[PDB]
């Protein structure tokens, strides 16, 4: 016979080997597959989908859920005044975690990339006025006033004009550890009421936002890691 | 925490996002016990009707598709339950769909052709085994909108991929409590028509059935829609 | 690097001047010049700000004075322009950073004066303590502009022999022949952009191997002047 | 001494002096014992944090150099306390960076598909696994001249290789005490930015630290200049 | 199946043997590489590169040590006398030991090669007379004079016209044995005062000598063996 | 000798596998077949009756 001789790691299972196996039943021929639309080839087809962020994760709102889906706007609100924020951390908890994209992070243990935030905006189609969105850069102190936002990247969103507009985060990047803490870089995002809600008589005096978010085309992710999220 | 210093300016490897070394690696998918004498052991068998919605952790995983085709690779790590190995004979028979499974340590079943077995000692090197992809469709289907035919609805039995009994081979019962843990591989995956990613805690293995009563938020929540 | 019988040369970097003899005995850094960083994903959506106007320019540091009996100095990068210039305001609004250097340390001593200084650049020059556990404070680690005094030069304050620093970019500064050496040192990181304030990429050590002498009635100190001129410097705030 | 005679005129190979030749073999890098019970195993596993600062000797080597790059195979050489094998069945799991490690015996963390692991049986040749270049980084980097974010300076996260549990499988603990000793062997280095060697005797293993009131000399002495 | 016969050393473990291991994770892509300059290939390569050499090692030195990395000459020195003398032993104990050289001479067995010692003169401007270097082949007398010294291998060297100068050990070679000896065939560097230190008014009358040295291109090592520097 | 690792499912006999075993007669050489009408292939054909 062959001279072989057996090295370290014979007759080891290795969880992750990919071996060749018996076939439990060789004569079997599985049935044939056909044309079945929507077949998915890699997970982040399913990330550069929008999905909504829960913008307003209030302690208040966790008895109707649905209210979560949307944060509003009204005519009490005073030119320049903050209307909300939130950070662009997919993985970490908070908004993001009612996304798909957020959901399939907490899948991997790395990732990088783009991300762009969408903003609808739903109220009678009456109403106009203009709300500033601002991107503050990773480890940047967030605006103080509605002047210093408008000094750094932000968007000037006429609803009487543009129903939905789009915000694009430039670069985000995670290296998940344990010691729990992520090496997250990430921004802030910024809503400020540039005008205030203008709406003549008759129209609803208080709309919504919906927000919606994705990720981009050189958004990556590896190292996976079952999640949390379950029990 | 979020310590905002060391940036990965580099894009990493897409095929860590592919469906394939997604759903790959081997992991557990049930544990049988056959002790000498107890509960359920004067028997000398078990039949384990091969279940993927076995562990919620890969059952969540799957229900990301609707429709989902591939291969499985099966291991078998047994032992002694405190991990000792002796030189005890076993045989795992595979009873595909559709064929009667033993219902004793002696039926016939144990000596029909045409169900598959596989002889090993314990003390030989873990058993491993391919199953096809058995469906007489075209794929698995983790959700089914119809009936087969209520107390039935939403159950497919074209998803029925066989069974496993395992047993120790002699005509006498073995002295020996045995420990078995299967492990289970997908090879060549293929998934279709991606859906939301459950966020309710389970209830049942055949529906989604969830609490009505303490519906949770998909997110965490916070003081006001400006502190962060 | 630059000695007795040189023609004298007046560089000027910007609103800067400084009068240095042109001694082309210069020293460059692991045999690479300081060059524009390669391209990266990161900077592939957000383009790295190249602020070529008062940043590339000589920044001439406050002079330190060697004694008979000092032990010698060091400094880190980028930190030592950390607090200073726009070179400092342009490090601090931005939370990506990479840059080379151009590092000018110069003497100015009579002929009847005596010493030797080694001038050595060492990347990630991390710092020990005397010792118990205890990782040493953030003014000795990050110096400034001012710098600070090795106290235990043999073992440079951190359990390493001075006698090896030569496989290190240096260059010898002896009083007896040339009095000032020049290093160009290229960016060293595991990461093409990393934070300017966070992390120092390397320190730049003088230290007197031969102990300045003189006789009673020469200037009892000799000013060492370190001129520093970032090359190919860019910062990327990712927005 | 100094015997004068015997004169190699020949050159030896500059093979020997490579990088990798340098850095090869395999080495004890830790070892682990688990005893039935004394101070630390009423528990029955271990978690060892993959470590190369551990033996003085290889870290000497590597402090030679600012950064390294390289993948790392290591052997499992097991057996009980003196020498003898038993038929138990082991289980070893690698946990990566940024994944949750065993707390008990039987944390959910064994079953986890994403943490690798490998079955073997003590009478089974040692096992014999291999590691990537795990940093996030283009290099392993010996030397931080910063801080990740006082008492976390010069610590690099970035250089966490991960975490090997070891556990006997099985329901109850093991009957037999374990001795196991791992071996390492760096595979395809590469290094960069050579420093002066390390002459001052270790304090700790995360900070060059040296003792400062007995600063040793790099060389030994001698009387006159000119007795030799 | 395919007939083969298990031969002896199978189900060994060789801490040397080179062979392939599974790859824990099979699906990871490690982080690629980037350039670094300074990539070293070969310990040689350190080698060639000059550091200090602790000539001056003096018991009464060990307690400011910083005075070991030089040695000096003197006015008070005559004409003719011995200055200092050391051998060019580099992995053996002694001056060398300071030196990266000496360092990694200890990680291996044997060695053979040229190495070249410099000498540099870090006195005031103003001083200048001769020193004469000279080495003493292996087993010969170590020069008893300045006179047979200067009758074998030496090189006069005036300071007030160089500032360095920098000698050749043509050849050494070592072979490292246990019985604790050196097969080691070395040479004696011996520096001698040619003339007196001269020097005006006004200039320091003792001056520092610094001693480099480093192996040459043909210098080679073989059979690696961890130290003994460490504990 | 050749570097081999033994994998999972050694040693393991299983009643589907196709392997090849030893003749147990090397030098035997079993009587030749003739023309026999009516040889069936597969079982369909029978069904089609």
């Amino acid at each position: 016979g062959i001279p072989t001789e057996l090295k370290p790691g014979t007759n080891q299972f290795l969880t992750t080997d990919d071996g060749v196996s018996a076939p439990i039943l060789p004569g079997f021929h599985p049935t044939p597959p056909i044309h079945i639309p929507g077949e998915v080839h890699n997970l982040l087809e399913i990330c550069r989908v929008e999905t909504i962020l829960e913008v307003n994760n209030l302690k208040t709102n966790e008895t109707t859920p649905m209210q979560r889906l949307c944060f509003p706007v009204s005519v009490q609100s005073k030119t320049g005044e903050l209307c909300a924020a939130f950070r662009a951390d997919p993985g970490r908890d908070g908004p993001w975690q009612s996304t798909i994209l957020g959901q399939l992070c907490r899948y991997y243990t790395q990732w990088s990339g783009s991300l762009e935030v969408t903003f609808m905006f739903a109220g009678s189609f009456m109403a106009t006025g203009k709300m500033l969105i601002a991107y503050t850069p990773p480890g940047g102190n967030v605006p103080a006033d509605r002047i210093t936002a408008m000094l750094g990247t932000h968007v000037i969103w006429d609803f009487g004009l543009q129903s939905s507009v789009t915000l694009v985060v430039p670069w985000i990047s995670n290296t998940h550890y344990r010691a729990y803490f992520d090496y997250y870089t990430t921004g802030i995002i910024t809503i400020w009421y540039q005008t205030n809600y203008v709406v003549p008589i008759g129209a609803p005096t208080t709309a919504y936002i919906v927000a919606l978010a994705a990720a981009q085309d050189n958004f990556t992710m590896k190292l996976c890691k079952d999640t949390e999220d379950i029990e | 925490n979020l310590i905002e210093t060391r940036c990965v300016l580099n894009h990493h490897s897409t095929q860590e996002t592919a469906i394939g070394n997604f759903f790959s690696r081997a992991g557990l998918v049930s544990i049988i016990t056959m002790p000498t004498t107890g509960t359920q052991n004067t028997d000398g068998y078990v039949n384990w009707d091969i279940d993927l919605m076995g562990y919620a952790q890969l059952r969540r995983k799957c229900e990301l598709f609707t429709y989902m085709r591939f291969d499985a690779e099966f291991t078998f790590v047994v032992a002694k339950p405190n991990g000792e190995l002796v030189p005890q004979l076993l045989q795992y028979m595979y009873v595909p769909p559709g064929a009667p499974k033993p219902t004793s340590r002696d039926s016939f079943a144990w000596q029909t052709a045409t169900n598959p077995s596989v002889f090993v000692k314990m003390t030989d090197p873990p058993a491993q085994v391919s199953v096809p992809f058995m469906s007489p469709a075209s794929a698995y289907q983790w959700f089914y909108d119809g009936y087969p035919t209520d107390l039935d609805y939403g159950q497919c039995p074209n998803n029925m991929m066989g069974t496993f009994s395992i047993r120790t081979v002699g005509i006498e019962k073995s002295p020996h409590s045995i420990t078995l843990r299967v492990y289970m591989r997908i090879k060549h995956v293929r998934a279709w028509i991606p859906r939301p990613l459950r966020n309710q805690p389970y209830l049942f293995k055949t529906n989604p059935n969830y609490k009505g009563n303490d519906i949770k938020c998909t997110s965490t929540s916070r003081d006001k829609i400006t502190t962060l | 690097a630059c000695g007795y019988s040189d023609r004298v040369a007046q560089l000027t970097i910007g609103n800067s001047t400084i009068t240095t003899q042109e001694a082309a005995n210069i020293v460059i850094a692991y045999g690479e010049w300081p060059e524009y960083c390669p391209d990266t994903d990161a900077t592939a959506v957000d383009k790295p700000t190249r602020p070529d106007v008062s940043v590339n320019r000589f920044f001439t540091l406050d002079t330190k004075s060697w004694a008979k009996d000092s032990k010698g100095w060091y400094w880190k990068f980028p930190d030592v322009l950390t607090e200073v210039g726009v070179f400092g305001q342009n490090a601090q609004f931005h939370y990506l950073y990479r840059s080379g250097f151009c590092v000018h340390v110069q003497c100015n001593a009579s002929k009847f004066h005596q010493g030797a200084l080694l001038v050595a650049v060492l990347p990630e020059y991390v710092l020990g303590t005397i010792a118990e556990n205890s990782h040493p404070p953030y003014a000795t680690t990050q110096p400034g502009q001012v710098g600070a005094v090795l106290t235990h030069p043999y073992v440079l304050d951190a359990g390493i022999p001075l006698s090896q620093l030569t496989v290190c970019p240096h260059q010898w500064i002896n009083l007896r022949t040339n009095n000032c050496a020049t290093i160009i040192v290229p960016y060293m990181n595991t990461v093409p952009f990393d934070s300017a304030l966070n992390h120092c990429n390397f320190g730049l050590l003088v230290i007197p191997v031969v102990p300045l002498d003189f006789n009673t009635g020469a200037t009892s100190e000799i000013p060492i002047t370190v001129t520093i001129a970032p090359m190919c410097a860019e910062f990327a705030g990712l927005r």
